[PDB]
């Protein structure tokens, strides 16, 4: 039994025609929502899988190590590492989500919501949800924290349904996910303006993208608002 | 812990520490077990070379497992107190646990079971020691006479006999002992028991132990000139 | 000679007696032989009856859905290793959702089978394994010596006069290779090689014994009638 | 303090036909009043003609199938690849679900298959290992919504013969796997108004001697 | 001295080895299996006419439908024969079923080999186990202290084995009743044991489906023993 | 490995003995005889120090006679080292009675425990035995007076008379010959003493190579006395009796 | 378990215990005997939490029984009463402690004098002419402080704990349905028939 | 529920003129209920007195865990303990069970055999040593006795003179507590004689 | 509710078929009654897990006894395995109430009544559950030792359908058994729903509800 310090707000993601986006901005929050920024928060492993992770840092430094130690262990007398033998997003999820269920099971969990998401060796896109009670869900879109309350609505407009998946564009697919950021930084306390956004494609593999801001904001109508009822002035 | 196996198998298939344990009860003095129609008695041999003795205070050949099992023992002392004293809390957790007392098969079955146990564990030796274990089953007045020895095989017995000279007074009840009609009354039995003896002890002084356990709890020692009146009457009846 | 006591003693010419003397119980086990093609690994055992009223001892184990063995020399030894191996390729599964690499299940037996080589009061393995697969990497098949030593192989045999089926596998290889697709001749060709090592007895129906796995085949054993076919 | 257990929602449901079962369940997962899946399957084809589900704490639920397909697995390897009965799976649950007595897996189980002389069979859990073999049970959130309907419906509880002055009561009978799938539909269609965790999809497996069959039904998403 | 678990350059574990002699200096067991049922039989030989024979348990029940005969150190069993009762009656516990007599026999085989430097030798006895299952019908097993075990049609252990095994070679055929069987122990017994065979000395067994694992009263053995002399005679 | 080394101490010889326990028997035959004599008023112990040297501190010296309790003592025949490592427990166990029971612990029951560790030594651990034999001289409300012998078998027997160590066959002889069953202590302690003076390996028995202790009724009325003798008071007995 | 009392008079000590067994609202049994023979001269009574009680008398009368054929001699009351306080003693600083009170009635055969001992589950030993345990000498210490006398018969100490019996059925709120009573003399323990 | 005064009673130590003496009330109780008016709370190993007040399980407990320790001290020292070594025993046995006490207020009082030095001490639960010249008080009315010992006491007391000014300091420290009393027991140690007196008090 | 009685007949038990979690009504064909062995009984109160569990464990324990001593076990031993086992496991949360019925040569009919707080109780009558009180009032006011089987049957029957009546957390049907010498026999399912209106007909009780 523990109580987390140091937090990562929401991770958010989709699946589109030919692969995955995940998202995440770059800050740790303190108690009474004091602010630390410079915190990447999505894990890249291999080069067919990033792992977006939100809550407790300690932990998320933590779980970022056991991915690290795990592309090492598997690359031991492997000699197709890089190829047939080499790590899945399925195998990697299965890995997290064995953890985080024998880690709660002991009554010493970590505090953490992730996202595993990848293409798998087939081509097929992989998208999967593992929190600090082992509680596991896949959908074409996932989100945690305020995300799952503010993200996936959106991004359920663009892929409501799997037979949407096809039919939506990794172009469509990035708009909704940079859209989806900005709602986040107007409404959630604990966002920042800096994130960090990742493409997984089969066709053109892992597109990694640092230092994103959020940009094209609406606060001009703020200057006509006056008061909180009668105030005229 | 020291964990050498001490009892293993040779080329020709025998256990040599537990075959030197039976050896260790033939050194032993000799016991003998003669069960009747409504009685069982222990005989017991004890060598006269140890003069200055205090018989009261001495460890006595026959010891009480329960208020209605006895048992006796050829071989190793210091060997049979350990056996005495697991077969005695196996009594009162038996009674704890099934709200009855032991059979004497049971109580038996436990012993020999144990005997077992130090033939093929790691650091130890083989019990030194055979038991005759006898007494009546509870609410029931058939007699019962059972033998263990150090291997661990155990079997019931008509009437038995262990120790050094056993081959003689075997020999002995083998001719003497009926099967169609066993000792009617108690004194045949103890009798029979005395005269099994007799034929291995020297002299019927302060050499023989006798007790007689009859059925539900009621077990007696005899003491001296209790069994040197059967001593002087078989001698009588002998010079023929 | 005075140096065979345990596992734990080199010889003046650095041989370890008690590895050797493990050895020549494989030797005396009954034939077994192992091949593969591209898309099918196939096992071929000849079982062995202590008389004509017992029963044929199983030589062919399954340890997963995509893998399995034969063995030749202490069957108990076989059941304890084979244990094993279900247990790495149930923990494979279970924790990262992922059939164990046939290589990888070669590396665990070898590194199971060199502890008890190394240590005073253990004993070595006294059976050889022959560890057939199909993983991610398509067909494999493994041989296993209680060494230690675990060999990647196209074809094999162990056993008493394995050396017949061995040769015949060296001189077949080329063609055997081929078999793609065809599970029936791929088995033929593993009847026709473990026949170089029979002497006066045949193959009849409750002797022989064939498992098969392959791209899409599960690991199955075919015994009694079933096997009456490539006779 | 960290609580260690978690509801995700859902409702399951078997019935028990002459020469056949179902097993259904809805396809939503749900924490609090957020959606975290529309698609999340938790009934199972476990090998041997068994379908099994274990609703309420889906971690909980998720670690029992697993181990029960384990049971199987190793069930096959220690006793010669023989079928596992569906009244030896039940009593084996019973003790996988005893075995944490005192730290319990928090969910409601429902096995369904065909007993050993070929009828329809379902047996229910209580989460550490109670069960009982059951015509018919509902499990989960809408059990309470379900359960009574399936009293009335399928063993006709409270319908008695029309003129007989309730002296009479309707006659039990087996019901077709077609009349049997639609009291399914119309239960979680009914369950899917009334109750906020319930909706999205309806996955029904239906056993036969023939083997494990799917049908998938779309439900409201609201 | 030497090590328990050592191999022989021949490639034998000599423990292994050595306990087999102690189980042909055993007492004789005679199983046959047939469609009607299996038969057990077993010489008792008592040391002395003394010893009560009816204490000598060499056949013990396991569950209602697997029965037990033993050869060689016989307290070895005692330890074995719990080990299995417990197995079987887990088992029923665990999955509510009578366990495969396969099965049962792998369990108890799995001790054997469990000794070294666990417990301190191999077991000095040889088990011949008979059951009844659903899957493999009557069954007849051969458990050894090397770990291994053979399902038999027939099989004899202890120091008549070779000579009665030979026997059971030409007796048998897979036509063969109840009572055949049970003569056919009884009349095996006779020609191999030291001392002449009565209902005393020595001890009959069956297990069938409908009546599960019966050891025969000697009233019912002196019967079969009376009925087996009368047709050897007859011809 | 090591299975070269071991002597396995704990093992049957082809006659069924206990090599260990025959050879450590043989250890204390040449030890330091001692006696004890159980009359119907008390029990005497007497002991030889082992060939004592002229500078030898004589008064503040404890080889042979060991105090258990206020009720119990042991004559010591054999290692001195092993003796004390089994008094120490022998008092624990008599303390750990005493504080179960609020009695103090029967002689015989004492007696077991310490003849029942011996026991273990030879079936168990892979250890040297306790090469070490012990007459107990002790009183309890039960039995009266009790003398015990027990030796490294871990076997224990009781005694009018008895001796231990060397020349016990010798000392047993002359004891048998002049014990009679209506003694008193004064008696005793003239036997032991004489038994003593004829068994002795030494020229003549002189007070600084003896250790002798007496537990009588000696005080009032109904309570025993253990007297642990200083040397000056073992040379008054000495010359009280005629043999100096 | 609620009522068991004892009187040590001159030659005797009587042991008297309640026979009701209460389980929630309902009287489970009537006819309950809340006494262990440990050996033929000493008796004990005990009360407390359901299940601890019997399972704590039990094992101590197996380890007295234990030891009377070990040693072929009965242990003195004093010497049981201190092996059953140690055995509380230890229990109160144990995971789950056993919670049974017990009273000890023994006579003594060496002293030829009638012993009673009162043990608390604390392993609080105390040895009375008279003694209770729980809300029963809230009413009898007063009673026996009165009119007990240490020269008084076995019949004058039935007598006494009739007055004491009455005095409890009048004024305790619940039904014990009678006591059980029980006299340790020189002979051995017998059962009062009717009461 | 505070072990302490459960069962009640009190122990108070004096030193005089070449003599110490010890006293102790008789009560035990359960709570309210008085339950025997023969509990004596004083022991003795050899000429060491110990007296304990507290929970009386850990009372019983502590007399047969230093009866014991002093009856092996004497088989291996080969003499009897002197009170201020007894003192260091009492100390280091409790603080050995710091984390799971015995509620109990041991009091020591005795003469040392060799220097003829009247001694006495109190312990705390956890062994803490109160040495003191005057006097040591324990129990559920210490503040009572710490009154009376405080204002009666004076030095260098004759044993008779002694007897009368530990008893009054005890009898009318009881009489103000409601779980003291029911008797009362004074030992006046001299160097070679001890005289042990039984009080005559109000039995309320 | 459940009970069990001795009369000159041997022993009845009769026990109600109702499960609840809080006021949802779980099952009304619960089997309340282990058969464990064809000369013992046992019946179940309080959590279903730990009765249906360590009833069938018992089971087991029973069969290993009778393999090992060739006898069948005693009521008595029978009854203290399981009182043994809940003491072990006392203080932990397991919720028991059990009766242990069974006839044997040595014991005759036998009754022991065994709980999770480890109290094991041999007796004539009992009534365990939340409607004992029900049971308890039409038993004691109707029995008698000389009751006739068809007689002592019914009584049984009778005083579970008023304990389901009464009871909130009772109900369902009631399950028969009457143990004798030859062994336990089972006397029938009785739906509570037909049989209450049969009684209320036949008996002229229940005079409470709308007639
Ligand atoms: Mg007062």
């Amino acid at each position: 039994t523990q109580q987390p310090i140091v937090t990562g707000t929401s991770v958010i993601s989709m699946k589109y025609d030919n692969g995955v986006i995940i998202a995440a901005d770059n800050l740790g929050s303190y108690g009474s929502l004091l602010r630390f920024n410079g915190v990447e928060r999505l894990i890249p492993v291999g080069d067919n899988t990033v792992v977006g992770i939100s809550g407790d840092i300690s932990d998320m430094q933590h779980i970022e190590r056991l991915l690290k130690d795990l592309v090492t262990e598997n690359a031991y007398d492997n000699p197709l590492a890089d190829a047939e033998e080499a790590l899945e997003p399925s195998y990697i999820f299965e890995y997290l989500a064995t953890v985080m269920y024998q880690r709660r099971s002991k009554m010493n969990p970590l505090w953490n919501a992730i996202i595993v998401a990848g293409v798998q060796s087939n081509g097929d896109q992989f998208l999967r949800y593992v929190n600090l009670l082992g509680v596991t869900y896949s959908s074409p879109t996932l989100a945690t924290g305020f995300g799952a309350h503010m993200a996936n609505p959106l991004l359920r407009k663009v892929v409501d349904r799997e037979s949407d998946i096809p039919k939506t564009t990794v172009q469509v697919a990035e708009e909704a996910i940079v859209n989806a950021m900005r709602v986040l930084y107007y409404r959630d306390a604990r966002s920042s303006r800096n994130f960090s956004l990742a493409i997984i494609d089969k066709n053109t593999g892992l597109t990694f993208k640092k230092n994103l801001q959020v940009e094209n904001m609406k606060w001009d109508f703020a200057k006509d608002i006056k008061g909180y009822g009668t105030q005229k002035i | 812990g020291y964990d050498r196996a001490l009892s293993i198998f040779s080329p020709d298939g025998h256990i040599f520490q537990v075959e030197y344990a039976l050896e260790a009860v033939k050194r032993g003095t000799c016991a003998v077990g003669v069960k009747g129609k409504n009685c069982v008695v222990l005989g017991c041999e004890r060598r006269s070379t140890l003069k200055l003795q205090d018989t009261r205070i001495t460890p006595s050949k026959v010891s009480k497992i329960d208020s209605h099992v006895v048992l006796s023992f050829s071989g190793l002392n210091a060997d049979s107190r350990i056996l005495i004293e697991k077969a005695r809390v196996e009594a009162q957790s038996h009674r704890l646990t099934l709200e009855d007392p032991v059979t004497v098969e049971y109580l038996t079955r436990y012993v020999a079971g144990v005997q077992q146990r130090y033939t093929q564990s790691g650091g130890v030796r083989p019990f030194g020691v055979s038991t005759l274990i006898a007494g009546f089953d509870p609410r029931d007045d058939e007699p019962k006479l059972y033998q263990t020895e150090p291997s661990g095989i155990y079997s019931s017995w008509s009437a038995q006999t262990i120790g050094r000279n056993s081959k003689t007074v075997r020999e002995f009840l083998e001719k003497n002992y009926d099967r169609k009609e066993p000792p009617a009354t108690v004194e045949e039995c103890v009798k029979l028991t005395v005269r099994s003896l007799l034929e291995v002890v020297q002299t019927g002084a302060k050499n023989i132990e006798i007790t007689v356990v009859k059925p539900d709890s009621d077990i007696v020692a005899l003491s001296s000139e209790e069994i040197n009146q059967y001593v002087t009457q078989i001698e009588q009846e002998k010079q023929e | 000679n005075n140096y065979d006591g345990d596992t734990v003693t080199f010889s003046p010419t650095g041989r370890l007696f008690q590895v050797e003397y493990a050895l020549e119980a494989i030797k005396q086990g009954s034939v077994t032989v192992g091949l593969r093609s591209n898309t099918h690994a196939v096992l071929v055992a000849l079982k062995r009856n202590a008389d004509e009223l017992s029963s044929y001892q199983k030589k062919i184990i399954k340890c997963d859905e995509h893998m399995g063995l034969s063995l030749a020399g202490l069957a108990p030894d076989a059941r304890v290793l084979s244990n094993y191996l279900r247990q790495q390729c149930n923990y494979s599964s279970l924790v990262f959702n992922r059939k164990l690499a046939v290589e990888r299940a070669g590396h665990l037996l070898c590194d199971k089978a060199q502890k008890n080589t190394q240590s005073y009061g253990g004993r070595p393995y006294g059976v050889g394994l022959l560890i057939i697969g199909y993983d991610k990497s398509g067909a494999h098949l493994l041989e296993f010596q209680p060494s230690g030593n675990v060999t990647e192989l196209y074809g094999t045999a162990i056993g008493a006069r394995s050396q017949g089926a061995k040769t015949y596998l060296e001189r077949t290889l080329d063609t055997f290779i081929k078999i793609d697709g065809n599970p029936d001749e791929l088995i033929k060709a593993g009847v026709e090689a473990i026949s170089q090592s029979l002497r006066d007895e045949s193959l009849t129906v409750d002797n022989l014994s064939i498992a098969i796995v392959g791209k899409d085949t599960p690991f199955t054993i075919y015994d009694g009638e079933a096997v009456a076919k490539y006779i | 303090q960290f609580n260690p257990y978690g509801d995700n929602g859902g409702t399951i449901l078997g019935i028990a036909g002459e020469d056949f079962a179902v097993l259904a369940g809805d396809t939503r997962n749900i924490t609090d009043y957020s959606i975290n899946s529309r698609y999340e399957p938790k009934v199972f084809d476990c090998g041997d003609n068994i379908v099994m589900s274990a609703n309420g704490f889906a971690a909980d639920g998720d670690a029992l199938v697993k181990r029960f397909k384990n049971s199987v697995k190793w069930y096959h390897f220690d006793h010669n690849d023989k079928k596992l009965s569906i009244n030896s799976a039940a009593r084996n649950i019973q003790h996988l679900l005893y075995g944490k007595r005192f730290f319990p897996y928090y969910v409601h189980t429902i096995i369904a298959g065909l007993d050993e002389d070929g009828k329809g069979a379902v047996y229910s859990f209580d989460p550490v290992g109670s069960y009982e073999r059951e015509q018919c049970r509902a499990g989960g959130a809408a059990a309470s919504l379900i359960m009574p309907f399936l009293d009335n419906q399928v063993n006709f509880k409270n319908q008695y013969e029309p003129g007989t002055n309730g002296k009479v009561k309707k006659p039990l009978k087996y019901l077709s796997v077609e009349e049997v799938i639609k009291l399914v539909r119309d239960s979680f269609t009914s369950a899917t108004e009334r109750h906020i965790q319930v909706g999205d999809g309806l996955e029904i497996l239906i056993v036969t001697k023939d083997g494990v069959r799917k049908e998938f039904y779309e439900l409201k998403r609201d | 001295d030497r090590g328990v678990s050592t191999f022989s350059p021949e490639g034998r574990l000599f423990q292994v080895e050595y306990s087999l002699e102690a189980i042909k200096l055993g007492s004789t067991a005679i199983g046959i299996a047939t469609k009607e049922g299996v038969v057990l039989g077993v010489e008792k030989r008592a040391t002395s006419p003394l010893l009560e024979s009816d204490s000598i348990e060499k056949i013990v029940e396991i569950d209602r439908h697997i029965g037990c005969a033993m050869s060689g150190l016989t307290a070895d069993a005692r330890s074995m024969i719990e080990h299995a009762r417990t197995a079987a009656v887990t088992h029923n516990l665990y999955y509510d079923e009578d366990i495969n007599v396969e099965s049962l026999t792998q369990s108890v085989c799995d001790l054997a080999l469990r000794f070294g430097e666990l417990m301190s030798r191999p077991f000095g006895v040889a088990l011949l186990i008979a059951g009844h299952d659903a899957d493999d019908g009557y069954q007849l097993f051969h458990a050894e202290p090397s770990g291994t075990f053979y399902r038999y049609n027939a099989k004899a252990i202890g120091s008549g084995s070779e000579g009665a095994q030979a026997e059971l070679l030409n007796e048998w055929h897979s036509s063969l009743t109840l009572k055949e069987a049970e003569l056919l122990v009884l009349k095996i017994l006779k020609q191999v044991m030291e001392e002449k065979l009565d209902e005393n000395n020595a001890q009959l067994s069956c297990i069938t489906k409908q009546d599960g694992f019966k050891i025969y009263d000697n009233e019912k053995t002196a019967e079969l023993i009376k009925e087996l002399k009368e047709k050897e005679a007859a011809e | 490995g090591s299975r070269r080394y071991d002597s396995r101490t704990t093992i049957f010889s082809p006659e069924g003995r206990l090599y260990q326990v025959e050879y450590a028997l043989e250890s204390i035959s040449h030890a330091g005889t001692a006696i004890g004599i159980m009359a119907s008023d008390g029990i005497v112990l007497a002991a030889e120090r082992k060939v004592t040297s002229t500078l030898l501190e004589q008064d503040t010296s404890t080889e042979k006679l060991y105090k258990l309790n206020d009720k119990i003592a042991v004559a010591v025949a054999g290692l001195t080292a092993d003796a004390e490592i089994l008094i120490n427990t022998a008092r624990i166990h008599a303390q750990n009675y005493l504080k179960t029971y609020n009695e103090d612990i029967p002689v015989e029951i004492l007696v077991r425990r310490l003849s029942d560790i011996k026991q273990g030594y030879t079936q168990h651990g892979g250890l040297r035995p306790f090469g070490v034999s012990f007459i107990y001289a002790g009183y309890d409300d039960r039995y009266g007076y009790q003398l015990y012998t027990s030796n490294p078998s871990g076997n224990y027997t009781g005694w009018k008379a008895i001796s231990v160590g060397a020349n016990t066959s010798a000392a047993q002889t002359l004891l048998q010959m002049d014990y009679k069953d209506d003694m008193k202590v004064d008696d005793a302690i003239e036997l032991a003493l004489k038994t003593l003076s004829k068994t002795t390996d030494s020229s003549a028995l002189t007070y600084d190579r003896l250790e002798f202790a007496t537990i009588r009724k000696g005080a009032n009325d109904g309570e025993v006395y253990q007297k642990i003798f200083k040397p000056q008071e073992i040379k008054d007995i000495l010359v009280k009796t005629g043999i100096t | 378990m609620d009522i068991i009392l004892g009187i040590r008079v001159q030659d005797s000590v009587i042991l008297a215990s309640s026979k009701a067994v209460t389980r929630g609202i309902s009287v489970l049994k009537d006819s309950d005997d809340k006494t262990r023979q440990l050996s033929p001269h000493t008796l004990m009574s005990f009360a407390g939490e359901a299940g601890d009680t019997v399972q704590f008398a039990e094992y101590i009368q197996a380890n007295i029984q234990l030891y009377s054929i070990r040693e072929d001699y009965e242990l003195s009351p004093q010497a049981v009463s201190s092996f059953v306080r140690q055995e509380l003693a230890k229990s109160i600083r144990s995971r789950r402690p056993y919670q049974v009170n017990v009273l000890i009635g023994g006579y003594d055969k060496k002293k030829n004098k009638p012993e009673l001992y009162q043990i608390d589950y604390l392993g609080t030993k105390v040895e009375l002419p008279y003694g209770a345990h729980g809300y029963s000498g809230f009413y009898t210490f007063s009673l026996l402080d009165h009119h007990y006398r240490p020269d008084m018969t076995t019949e004058e100490g039935l007598d006494l704990l009739k007055l004491c019996v009455q005095e409890l059925e009048k004024r305790m709120p619940m039904d014990f349905k009678g006591v059980i009573v029980k006299i340790v003399d020189k002979d051995g323990i017998r059962q009062v028939d009717d009461f | 529920s505070d072990p302490s005064s459960i069962n009640g009673g009190i122990v108070v130590a004096m030193t005089g003129k070449d003599c110490v003496a010890i006293a102790c009330d008789l009560r035990l109780g359960s709570q309210s209920l008085g339950v025997s008016n023969k509990f004596e709370k004083i022991f003795h190993y050899g000429h060491v007195f110990l007296g304990i007040t507290g929970l009386a399980t850990d009372v019983t407990t502590l007399n047969e865990m230093f009866r014991y320790k002093t009856n092996l001290y004497k088989l291996k020292e080969e003499r009897a303990i002197e009170p201020e070594t007894f003192t260091q025993l009492v100390s280091s046995s409790l603080y050995e069970r710091r984390f799971g006490p015995y509620f109990v207020g041991p009091v020591v009082a005795g003469i040392n055999s060799k220097s003829g030095k009247p001694f006495i001490a109190g312990f705390d639960l956890i062994g803490c040593i109160d040495e003191a010249k005057d006097f040591i008080v324990s129990g559920t009315a210490s503040d009572q006795l710490f009154g009376m010992c405080e204002s009666l006491y004076e030095p260098n007391l004759e044993p008779e003179d002694l007897f009368e000014t530990i008893s009054q300091a005890l009898l009318n420290a009881a009489d103000r507590d409601a779980l003291s009393g029911w008797g009362a027991v004074v030992y006046i140690i001299k160097k070679d004689e001890v005289v042990k007196r039984y009080l005559k008090m109000r039995q309320d | 509710t459940t009970l069990a009685f001795r009369f000159q007949g041997g022993i009845i038990v009769a026990v109600d078929s109702r499960a609840t979690a809080g006021n949802w009504v779980a099952s009304q064909t619960v089997k309340k009654v282990i058969e464990i062995n064809p000369f013992l009984l046992g019946t179940m109160a309080g959590g279903a897990a730990d009765c249906q569990f360590w009833e069938t464990w018992l089971g087991s324990q029973c069969r290993l006894h009778e393999l090992r001593e060739k006898e069948r076990i005693s009521v008595a031993a029978a009854s203290k395995i399981l009182s043994n086992l809940v003491y072990q496991y006392k203080g932990a949360g397991l919720s028991m109430g059990t009766m242990i019925c069974g006839y044997t040569r040595k014991e005759g009919p036998t009754i022991y009544y065994v709980d999770s707080d480890g109290t094991r109780l041999k007796g004539d009558i009992f009534c365990v559950g939340s409607g004992q009180t029900f049971a308890y009032g039409v038993l004691d006011s109707n029995y008698k030792w000389d009751l006739s089987v068809e007689d002592a049957l019914y009584l049984g029957k009778r005083s579970i359908l008023a304990a389901a009546h009464r009871d909130a957390y009772s109900g369902g049907s009631v399950n028969l058994y009457h143990v004798t010498e030859d062994g336990w026999i089972y006397h029938g399912n009785h739906d509570v729903g037909e049989l209450f209106w049969k009684v209320k007909e036949e008996e002229g009780s229940f005079n409470n509800v709308i007639g």
